[PDB]
């Protein structure tokens, strides 16, 4: 009883922190499965604000009377 | 008569009516494809740290 008092720990103790260990690795491994799924499925369809590599921006094209009247 | 016109007055680009009112897109151009979804909002602090194989918060 006097190891128990001065050294060791609950068992309450220890049983809700893997409790607590268990539910913030379930998250973990949820986000991981679903950003793996977003990665792959972003990359087959280019909706999402990942893959974008740059195309051309269009601050030069412009309008304006030219030479030729055929443009 | 005809006085004849001096420089510059063959220049100075001028104003002129038509019967009939300019026309959109001579350019014989379709619709815009697809807009962009904008992604924004404000962000929320990292959830559970990098979420790599460890190094949690």
């Amino acid at each position: 009883r006097w190891i128990a008092r001065t050294f060791f720990d609950a068992p309450e103790k220890n049983y809700e922190r893997t409790m607590a260990i268990l539910q913030i690795e379930s998250e973990k491994a949820e986000l991981r499965l679903k950003e793996l799924e977003v990665r792959r499925l972003m990359r087959a369809k280019g909706d999402g604000p990942w893959f974008q590599y740059p195309t051309i921006d269009k601050a030069l094209i412009d309008h304006s009377p030219k030479a030729t009247p055929d443009n | 008569g005809w006085v004849r016109p001096d420089l510059g007055e063959l220049s100075k680009v001028t104003k002129v009516k038509t019967d009939r009112p300019l026309p959109e897109n001579p350019y014989h151009s379709r619709a815009r494809p697809e807009p962009n979804p904008e992604v924004e909002g404000d962000l929320k602090p990292a959830r559970h740290g990098s979420r790599l194989f460890f190094w949690t918060m």
